[PDB]
This record gives structure tokens, C-alpha cells and sequence, in this order.
């Protein structure tokens, strides 16, 4: 039987190695970084780095003394409905998008619906991050370029109520950029049933609070998720 | 413009040799075989001891001894009759989506989205696990990195190339880039001469891993091939897609021979394995419970319904004493019958 | 021991037992199943839950006894072995009810008002530490009875168990203690990790009015049944405490107060149904998973 | 056996109006959400406008809203879009595709470089 | 260009492959079928006495 004891023993130890990883890995939130070519993820990850093929690169950061575990896909192709369904665990999808540039808007409004419908991502809140504002004020007030072209349905749009315009924000900036907002918000609330939800935000590359707000979406997110958990919700 | 309708021409002449071919179908030659009847395979023992999601394993040689891969980063190896946990290989990146064993147990390969395959000595002189060899060069996710032997592993990554590897030298020693989509996952038939696999345009391929170019290709599918395995024989391969429909395919008659759907299954197949037999394929479904079907009537045979997730993973013991089935409930659970 | 009054204290306190056993023993059944399921799935709230339920299982299983105390006008046909054990399981089960509440309401307001911070504190093996240490202090600091006659004898026919109406000292102390200590303290717990919980869920982002009104009715409902079935008695108890202590009419007072306390002690009762409700069948999983348990069993 | 053809086009004056037809077949028909693309001269595909399965559900890019309609035949596994006042700068090789899986709501991949799920398209010129 | 030569390519090759009849192909996984029946485990179970995962 000292075979077997000792077998028994190396099993505990194992036990207790991965009982050491389980409270690590309860310790820490996995989120997920996605964008197009256009939009600014890659400026984002150099701004919160203040706390080869690689394929995939890994963010440690940390605020208010919480871990936090970004993931930005590297070197894969452009395909992407099958390596999307590993990250249907991870705390938050943090999408970030070019505002400033009506074309290709469309295109990232389709990767927010076809991420929304995905089926492995219906209980994961996305956290919308609506970057370079500043390039979109000044290319309103250039006028240069039209969005009405572009999205008829603008033309017909009022600044609601809820809208908060920054000090000194000239009307059609907000405008627009309130258009862009709600049609982002149609979509997350045509299928949205409870277990899914959107964090609507005005970003720009040059940020250091970005951090504070991904922070605020994770807490609430998880504070949803024990109210399911502790039967209150 | 030329070159487009010569291919077509030639599409439509290999269209007509395959029909050729076919004059009566598996069912019929079949008819005429008493069925499997329920299949009662039962949780003999259960594994807790993974954090998140498993996503891949591979059972040994000795079917005694079994490798999971876990997406927390934990490749644990596990010792089946007794439940005791024999190995825990941390991982550099938690993202691991296949996993296997060498047939003389000695390294253990490992991959996922780092678009490397990291083989791991078991029998160092000190009696830990450390990092024997890192594969790189695959441009896209590592699905299926597969062992032929001590050094020498074939892979599949998401680049639509496959490659084979020797693991001294750390080189690529051979390319595959006739797939148009990613590959999913691969099988090596027991004659480890040839070896067949699957990608996400509802295309599997027939590779040499001597020569290196592709042997034979099946169209038969209408989603993405999420699963392939190799009929014990050799000649014959089971693949799952995304359409929640099964086929199997024939080297020799190089057109599908079985289809295995059903009205009520909507879901996909991540997972098939054959036998030791061939009369039991046994396929993971996304409604978080396997099914276990009659290769040759096309009959549904059981039913694993213990599981709280999506099947991930699932294998076969060499000498089909048992089914193992890794499952999103970072749960293995060992199904034998009575 | 003066004479007494029985006018209701013969019907109203046994058919309320008889129905907290019948609508009970179900229930709480259910109950601590739907607890072994959340534990299960490795949730340190069922583990609060289970032992509450396990309390409750023995309040119930030890009321027919009592049924059949006052059925015979408080006339004991069991002899003190039996009322230093049921005796004591049927006092100190409310206030083991009341801990194991209180632990609940702990956990739900550290989740809720704290989710990223205290996750040592929140695992299934925290919450066999507290489950332990509560089951421990309530049956030692209510273990004063067993050290003391139970079975006391007036003149009326009457024989009695755990009460003798001309009261003494350290049943004085032991009522205060457990009015204050005992329920009191636990409630403003209570109330306190509620009102946190729903601040809490007010500053929501992804949860809507309807949600965030169901939330407060239901904590709103927990936290005023508790108040309606024990506080009717605890009442009693203190105003009883306080004539015993000053002794204006010692005996006089009594006398009024046999059939009221007699039917305050039987509401207390009523938590025992309220729990199982509340907790395991108000809320949609675990009156599903109850579902379950009820197909599974409709089969077997 | 996978196969989209596209059917229709040539060259039109500006303000015209056509019809381009997709026949599918390999798949069934029904159960996969199908789109449009194009890919213009100097410019990537874009993503012009879908249909599900039903048919009861559509969306278009305002580009080309109001002026080109989608339609689906699931009898004839036949797939319609009609191009009205078209403009100049609507010239480009149309695409038929269809969602990588069939009774999902998700498509993923409809806009990528390749594709292992579309037709060869029809090149409309205006 | 080039692309569409080499499928030209991978097509010829993949035509000119020797081929076998289906119910020669079919009539033969049916006979490994049947020659390893019954030793398998998890078709015909063994009992209690020789499981290892008893
Ligand atoms: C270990 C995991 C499942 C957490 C839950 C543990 C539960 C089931 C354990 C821990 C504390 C235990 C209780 C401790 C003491 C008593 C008092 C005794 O007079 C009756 C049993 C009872 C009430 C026990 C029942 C079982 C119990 C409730
Ligand atoms: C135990 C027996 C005798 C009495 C039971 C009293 C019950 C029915 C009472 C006591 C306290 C009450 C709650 C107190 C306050 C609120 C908040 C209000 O916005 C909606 C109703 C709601 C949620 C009440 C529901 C009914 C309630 C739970
Ligand atoms: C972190 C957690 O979930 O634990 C909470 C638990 O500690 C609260 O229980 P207490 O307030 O200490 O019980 C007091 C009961 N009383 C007074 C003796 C009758
Ligand atoms: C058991 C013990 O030792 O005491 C812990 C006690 O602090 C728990 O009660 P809380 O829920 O934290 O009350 C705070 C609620 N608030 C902030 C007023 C809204």
C-alpha cells in the first residue's frame, strides 16, 4: 500500500496546489478587447498599461486593488465565429469603435449585432467604448462630410432630454453623437431580455479614466450576477 | 476566366464518377443487422477537479491514464481507475484548445490561441514537469496538435494550414495549405501513414504525412466541421458540423456513406469518437448532453444526459473500457456500462 | 403559582401547531432540498439556508408533543426526561431561526454592496465555519434550562414544562438576554444589511424599475414578517420581566396574561412556514428546481 | 455541393432599375439567414442588406434604403434584390452569402476577405 | 491567377485517383464491425469481475 499512499498523497498536493490556483483564479476578472482596424484598441492598451506570432496579447491591471485580465487577439485571421465562443466566461467585452468615421460605421454597428445575437455572448454585458470624439466634433464642424448621406434616418433626429452635452459642445456634436449612441442602443436592446446589457461611453484615445469605467461596468455586472445568484433578483 | 471552367468541368466529372459509383446506400446493406438496442452507460467515477471550461483530452496508451486541458491554464493528468490526480502542468496561456498524449507517455502536447503547440516531458530525472519543446510558425489558433511519435507532432491551426513537426529541431518539416477555411481538428489513422481532417468550409481533406500533398477532398456537409475521427479500420472517418448533422465518410468510395440528423437536434457537433468496434459513434452535442448512435443503422443507440453544459471534449479508451466526456462544467465524467 | 386562566389557551395555540406541522414538515422539506441543490452548485447561501431549514425541521418535529401538552391543560404524561430535551429544541429553534436569518441577510448585503471584495468570506467553507459556530453558542448560551427543574406542579390540575408562572430570576435575566440579544439585535442586523442591499441595487444601471420595487417588496416582506410573528410574544416576555422585577400585582398580572402568552408563543410558529415560502418558493429558480423535484418524484 | 450563382447585371444608365436573382443550393434554404454584399473599385465589401428565415425581418444600409428591396423564395431556394434609381456610385461585383450556421440570429464572417459560404457574384455596372 | 492553376491542379489530381465500389466499401466496415464485437466494452459489457471502473 506505499505505492498507493504515496499516489493519495501526490493527489492531495495537487488538492491543494489547485485549491491555491482556484482562489487565484476567483481573484481575478477576465475581460475581452475588440475593434476594428479603424478604431483605437491598440492606443487604449498603451494608455492602460499604467495599471512573433503571438496571437493573442494578455493586459494585467489592476484598480482599486482588483486584478484585472484584458485579452487582445493578435495575429489571427480575420475569420472569427469560432475562437469568439472561448470567451464566453469572460466578465466583459470592452467593443471599441471609430464614431468619427461615418463610413465603416455600419460595419462596426453589424460586428455589435452579430456579437449581441452570438449565442455564447447573451450573458456577457459588452462594454461600448464610442472612441476618437474628438476627430467626429471636428469633422462636424468642418462639414465636410455629411451623415445624413450616409444615415438618412439623422435627419429626423433630436437630442433627447437624457443627453448630457459637455461644456462647450456646439449642438450638432452632440446631435451626432447622441444618433450614434441610440442607434447602438437599438440594437442592444432589441434582443436584450434581462441577461444582457450595454454601457454606452464617449472615449477618446487620450484617456486616463477609461480605466475607472471598465472598472464601474465590472462591478455592476458582477453585482447583477450575485443578485441572481443570492435569489434577490 | 479560363481556369474557373476547367475547374467546373472537372467538379462535374468527379460528380459523375461519384454517382457512378453509387448504387446502393450503407442502409441497405444494413437492413439486415439486429440493432444495438439502449445503450445504460453510467458516471462511474467523476472528476471536480478543473476550474473553467475543459476543452480537450486525449486518452493514453495504457488507457489507465488520461490528459484534460482546461482554459483556467491547467493541463491536469489524471489516473482513471483510482480518481488520483497524477500530474498538474501549469500553462503559460490560459487559452488552450487541444490537447495530447504520446503513445509512450513520455510528452504531453498542448495548444490554443498563442498559435503554439508546447510539449511537456513527463520523465525528467527530477520528477517535475517543465517545458520540453515550443512549437511556433502557425499564423492562426492551434485546433488539434496530434503525436505520430516521440518527435514528431502533426497540428492543426487557424491559418487553413496544417503542419508537421519535428520536435528536436523545433522546425516545420511539413506544410499543408490546401484547406480554405480553419481547420477544426484532425485524426490520425492507426497506420500513422495518412491522416485526415476537417475545416470550417464543410470540407475534409486527406493528407500524406510522408509526401505532403492532399490525397482525397469530401464536400458532404453544409456548416462548419467541428469534429473528425477515424473508424478503427482506418478507411473510413466520422465528422460532425454545425448543421446538427453527422456524416461518415470512405476513403476508398470517396463520397459520404451515412448521415445521422434528427428533427428534434438542432444543435451542433463538437466532439465525435468511434468505437473499438466502429458499431458505437459516440458525438458531443451543444445541448449539454452526448449521444451515442448505431454506426450502421443509423439508429440513435443512448443517451448521456449528466452534464450541465456544453460537451467540450470526449474520448475513447484504446481498449473501450470507457467514455470520457469533458464538458463546459469544468466536469470530466467517466460513463461505463453494466 | 397563582391560578391561571385557560379559556382560549385550550384550542387556539394547539390548532395553530397542528398547522404549522401540517403546512410545515412539506414545506420546509422542499425547502432544505432546494438548500442541498444551491450548495450543490457551490453557493455559500444555501448552506445558510439548509441549516435554517434543518432548525425549522426540529421546531416541527417536537410541536405534536406540545399539542399534546396543552390538549390536557398543560398536563405533562411525559415525565422531565422528556421536557429538558424538547423542552429545549423548541425555545432555542427560534433563535437559532433568527441567527441563521441574519447570516443570510450578512451574505446578500457583502455580495450585492461588496461583489469584487470580500470573496474569502463568501465560500461554501466560511459558512460551515459560521453555521458551526452559531449552532454551538445558541445551545450553550440558551443551555441555562437544562441545569434547572422543569417539570413544575400548581394545584390546579395543572403540570407545566419549561414554565412556572411565578417567575424567577434567572428566567428574568434569560428572557431579557434573549429579547435583546436574542431577537432584537439580529432584526436591526437584518434590517440594516436589507437597507444596504437595496441603496445598493438603486444605483443599478441594468436593472429596471419594476426589478428594482420587486426587490424591495420582497426584502420589505422578510424583514416585517419576522417582526409580526415574534415580536407579539418578545413583547409579552419583556412586560412580564419588567412586572416580575418590580412586582406590581406579581400575581394579579398573571393571571391576565396565561392565554395571551400561551397564544403568543404559538405564532412565533408561523416563521417556520414563512421561511420556506420566502426564501425557497417566492423566488422563480428555486420554485423551479422545487418543480423538478416534484417531476423527479411524480416518476420514481 | 455548397454553390451560390448569381444571376442578372450589366451595364445601366444612371436612375434604372433591375432585379438580380441568387440561386442556392447544398443547404437548405430555409434555415440560414442570407445577405447582400458589394465590392466597389478602390473600396472593401460592404455590407448591403439581409433577410432571415421568415423573411418577416429586414434590414438595409441607408445607402441603399429606399431605393433596392430584398426578397427571399424558399421554395425556389431563390433569393431576389431589386436595384431602383440606382446611381453610380452603387457600381460594384454583388455577393450572395448566407450565416455561417442555420437557426442563429449571428453572422459573423458574411464581410470577410474570404469566405467559405458566398457566391462569385455579379458584376452591375452604372 | 495563380490561385485558380493550382485548384485546376488539386482538382486533376483528386480526379485521377483509383476509386472502388460503395457496396464494396460498405460491406467492409460492416465485416470489421462484426469481427470486433465482441470485444468491446461498451457494446457488449464485460461484468463486474474483470471491470476496472467497477
Ligand atoms: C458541508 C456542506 C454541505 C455545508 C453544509 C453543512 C450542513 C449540512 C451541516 C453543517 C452543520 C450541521 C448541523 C450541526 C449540528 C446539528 C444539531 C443536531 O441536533 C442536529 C443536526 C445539526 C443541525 C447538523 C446537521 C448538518 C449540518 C447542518
Ligand atoms: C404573519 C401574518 C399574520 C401577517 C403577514 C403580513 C404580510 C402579508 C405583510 C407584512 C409586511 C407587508 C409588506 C410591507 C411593505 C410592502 C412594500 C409595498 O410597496 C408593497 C407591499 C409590501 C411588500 C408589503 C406586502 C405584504 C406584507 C409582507
Ligand atoms: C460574513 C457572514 O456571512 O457571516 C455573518 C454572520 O457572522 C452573522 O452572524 P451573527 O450576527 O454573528 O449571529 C448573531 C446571533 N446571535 C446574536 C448570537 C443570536
Ligand atoms: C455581524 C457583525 O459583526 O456585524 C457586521 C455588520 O456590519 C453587518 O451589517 P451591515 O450589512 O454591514 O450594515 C451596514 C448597512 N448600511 C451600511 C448601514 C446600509
Amino acid at each position: 500500500s506505499a505505492e498507493d499512499k504515496a499516489a493519495v498523497e501526490r493527489s492531495k498536493m495537487i488538492e491543494k496546489q489547485l485549491q491555491k490556483d482556484k482562489q487565484v483564479y476567483r481573484a481575478t476578472h477576465r475581460l475581452l478587447l475588440l475593434g476594428a482596424d479603424n478604431s483605437g484598441k491598440s492606443t487604449i492598451v498603451k494608455q492602460m498599461r499604467i495599471y512573433k506570432t503571438s496571437g493573442i496579447f494578455e493586459t494585467k491591471f489592476q484598480v482599486d486593488k482588483v486584478n484585472f485580465h484584458m485579452f487582445d487577439v493578435g495575429a489571427q485571421r480575420d475569420e472569427r465565429r469560432k475562437w469568439i465562443q472561448c470567451f464566453n466566461d469572460v466578465t466583459a467585452i470592452i467593443f471599441v469603435v471609430d464614431s468619427s468615421d461615418y463610413n465603416r460605421l455600419q460595419e462596426a454597428l453589424n460586428d455589435f449585432k452579430s456579437i449581441w445575437n452570438n449565442r455564447w455572448l447573451r450573458t456577457i454585458s459588452v462594454i461600448l467604448f464610442l472612441n476618437k470624439q474628438d476627430l467626429l466634433a471636428e469633422k462636424v464642424l468642418a462639414g465636410k462630410s455629411k451623415i445624413e448621406d450616409y444615415f438618412p434616418e439623422f435627419a429626423r433626429y433630436t437630442t433627447p432630454e437624457d443627453a448630457t452635452p459637455e461644456p462647450g459642445e456646439d449642438p450638432r456634436v452632440t446631435r451626432a453623437k447622441y444618433f450614434i449612441r441610440d442607434e447602438f442602443l437599438r440594437i442592444s436592446t432589441a434582443s436584450g431580455d434581462g441577461r444582457h446589457y450595454c454601457y454606452p461611453h464617449f472615449t477618446c484615445s487620450v484617456d486616463t479614466e477609461n480605466a475607472r469605467r471598465i472598472f464601474n461596468d465590472c462591478r455592476d455586472i458582477i453585482q447583477r450576477m450575485h443578485l441572481r445568484q443570492y435569489e434577490l433578483l | 476566366d479560363q481556369l474557373r471552367q476547367e475547374a467546373e468541368q472537372l467538379k462535374n466529372q468527379i460528380r459523375d464518377a461519384r454517382k457512378a459509383c453509387a448504387d446502393a446506400t450503407l442502409s441497405q446493406i444494413t437492413n439486415n443487422i439486429d440493432p444495438v438496442g439502449r445503450i445504460q452507460m453510467r458516471t462511474r467515477r467523476t472528476l471536480r477537479g478543473h476550474l473553467a471550461k475543459i476543452y480537450a483530452m486525449h486518452w493514453g496508451t495504457d488507457s489507465r491514464l488520461l490528459v484534460s486541458a482546461s482554459q483556467d491554464g491547467k493541463l491536469i493528468i489524471w489516473d482513471s481507475y483510482t480518481t488520483n490526480k497524477v500530474h498538474a502542468i501549469p500553462l503559460r496561456s490560459s487559452w488552450v484548445m487541444t490537447c495530447a498524449y504520446a503513445p509512450s507517455g513520455n510528452y504531453v502536447a498542448c495548444g490554443g490561441l498563442d498559435n503554439i503547440c508546447s510539449i511537456y516531458n513527463l520523465k525528467t530525472r527530477e520528477g517535475n514537469v517543465r517545458v520540453s519543446r515550443e512549437l511556433a510558425g502557425h499564423t492562426g489558433y492551434l485546433s488539434c496538435c496530434r503525436f505520430l511519435d516521440d518527435n514528431q507532432i502533426v497540428t492543426s491551426s487557424g491559418d487553413t494550414t496544417c503542419a508537421l513537426w519535428d520536435i528536436e529541431t523545433g522546425q516545420q518539416t511539413t506544410t499543408f495549405t490546401g484547406h480554405t477555411g480553419d481547420v477544426m481538428s484532425l485524426s490520425l489513422a492507426p497506420d500513422t501513414r495518412l491522416f485526415v481532417s476537417g475545416a470550417c468550409d464543410a470540407s475534409a481533406k486527406l493528407w500524406d504525412v510522408r509526401e505532403g500533398m492532399c490525397r482525397q477532398t469530401f464536400t458532404g456537409h453544409e456548416s462548419d466541421i467541428n469534429a473528425i475521427c477515424f473508424f478503427p479500420n482506418g478507411n473510413a472517418f466520422a465528422t460532425g458540423s454545425d448543421d446538427a448533422t453527422c456524416r461518415l465518410f470512405d476513403l476508398r468510395a470517396d463520397q459520404e456513406l451515412m448521415t445521422y440528423s434528427h428533427d428534434n437536434i438542432i444543435c451542433g457537433i463538437t466532439s465525435v469518437s468511434f468505437s473499438k468496434s466502429g458499431r458505437l459513434l459516440l458525438a458531443g452535442y451543444d445541448d449539454f448532453n452526448c449521444n451515442v448512435w448505431d454506426a450502421l443503422k443509423a439508429d440513435r443507440a443512448g443517451v448521456l444526459a449528466g452534464h450541465d453544459n456544453r460537451v467540450s471534449c470526449l474520448g475513447v479508451t484504446d481498449d473501450g473500457m470507457a467514455v470520457a466526456t469533458g464538458s463546459w462544467d469544468s466536469f470530466l465524467k467517466i460513463w461505463n456500462g453494466s | 403559582g397563582c391560578h391561571v386562566d385557560s379559556r382560549v389557551d385550550h384550542l387556539f395555540p394547539p390548532s395553530l401547531y397542528i398547522f404549522v406541522i401540517g403546512v410545515g414538515l412539506p414545506t420546509n422539506c422542499l425547502a432544505l432540498w432546494a438548500a442541498y441543490r444551491q450548495v450543490q452548485q457551490r453557493n455559500e447561501l444555501g448552506v445558510y439556508l439548509m441549516n435554517l431549514s434543518i432548525a425549522d425541521l426540529l421546531y416541527i418535529c417536537t410541536l405534536p408533543l406540545w399539542v399534546d401538552y396543552f390538549l390536557h391543560h398543560d398536563n405533562w404524561i411525559h415525565g422531565p426526561g422528556s421536557c429538558k430535551l424538547f423542552g429545549f429544541i423548541f425555545y432555542t429553534n427560534i433563535y437559532i431561526s433568527i441567527a441563521f436569518l441574519c447570516c443570510i441577510s450578512v451574505d446578500r448585503y457583502l455580495a450585492v454592496a461588496h461583489p469584487l471584495r470580500f470573496a474569502r468570506l463568501r465560500r461554501v467553507k466560511t459558512a460551515v465555519a459560521v453555521s458551526s459556530v452559531v449552532w454551538a453558542t445558541e445551545l450553550g448560551a440558551n443551555s441555562a434550562p437544562l441545569f434547572h427543574d422543569e417539570l413544575f406542579r400548581d394545584r390546579y390540575n395543572h403540570t407545566f414544562c419549561f414554565e412556572k408562572f411565578p417567575m424567577e430570576g434567572w428566567v428574568a435575566w434569560m428572557n431579557l438576554y434573549r429579547v435583546f440579544v436574542g431577537f432584537l439585535f439580529p432584526w436591526a442586523l437584518m434590517l440594516l444589511s436589507y437597507r444596504g442591499i437595496l441603496r445598493a441595487v438603486r444605483g443599478s444601471v441594468s436593472t429596471e424599475r419594476q426589478e428594482k420595487a420587486k426587490i424591495k417588496r420582497l426584502a420589505l416582506s422578510l424583514i416585517a414578517i419576522v417582526l409580526v410573528c415574534f415580536a407579539p410574544y418578545h413583547v409579552l416576555l419583556l412586560s412580564r420581566s419588567a412586572i416580575y422585577l418590580g412586582r406590581p400585582w406579581d400575581c394579579g398580572f398573571e393571571e391576565r396574561v396565561f392565554s395571551a402568552y400561551h397564544s403568543s408563543l404559538a405564532f412565533t410558529s408561523l416563521n417556520c412556514v414563512a421561511d420556506p415560502i420566502l426564501y425557497c418558493l417566492v423566488n422563480e429558480g428555486a420554485r423551479s428546481d422545487v418543480a423538478k423535484a416534484l417531476h423527479n418524484l411524480l416518476r420514481f | 455541393q455548397v454553390q451560390l450563382q448569381e444571376s442578372g447585371g450589366g451595364l445601366v444608365q444612371p436612375g434604372g432599375s433591375l432585379r438580380l436573382s441568387c440561386a442556392a443550393s447544398g443547404f437548405t434554404f430555409s434555415n440560414y439567414k442570407m445577405n447582400w454584399v458589394r465590392q466597389a473599385p478602390g473600396k472593401g465589401l460592404e455590407w448591403v442588406s439581409d433577410i432571415s428565415q421568415s423573411g418577416a425581418s429586414i434590414s438595409y444600409t441607408g445607402s441603399v434604403k429606399g431605393r433596392f428591396t430584398i426578397s427571399r423564395d424558399n421554395a425556389k431556394n431563390t433569393l431576389y434584390l431589386q436595384m431602383n434609381s440606382l446611381k453610380p456610385e452603387d457600381t460594384a461585383v454583388y455577393y450572395c452569402a448566407r450565416c455561417p450556421a442555420p437557426f442563429t440570429r449571428d453572422c459573423f464572417d458574411v464581410t470577410s476577405t474570404t469566405y467559405a459560404y458566398r457566391g462569385q457574384g455579379t458584376q452591375v455596372t452604372v | 491567377i495563380a490561385q485558380a492553376r493550382k485548384l485546376v491542379e488539386q482538382l486533376k489530381m483528386e480526379a485521377n485517383i483509383d476509386r472502388i465500389k460503395v457496396s464494396k466499401a460498405a460491406a467492409d466496415l460492416m465485416a470489421y464491425c462484426e469481427a470486433h464485437a465482441k470485444e468491446d466494452p461498451l457494446l457488449t459489457p464485460v461484468p463486474a469481475s474483470e471491470n476496472p471502473f467497477r
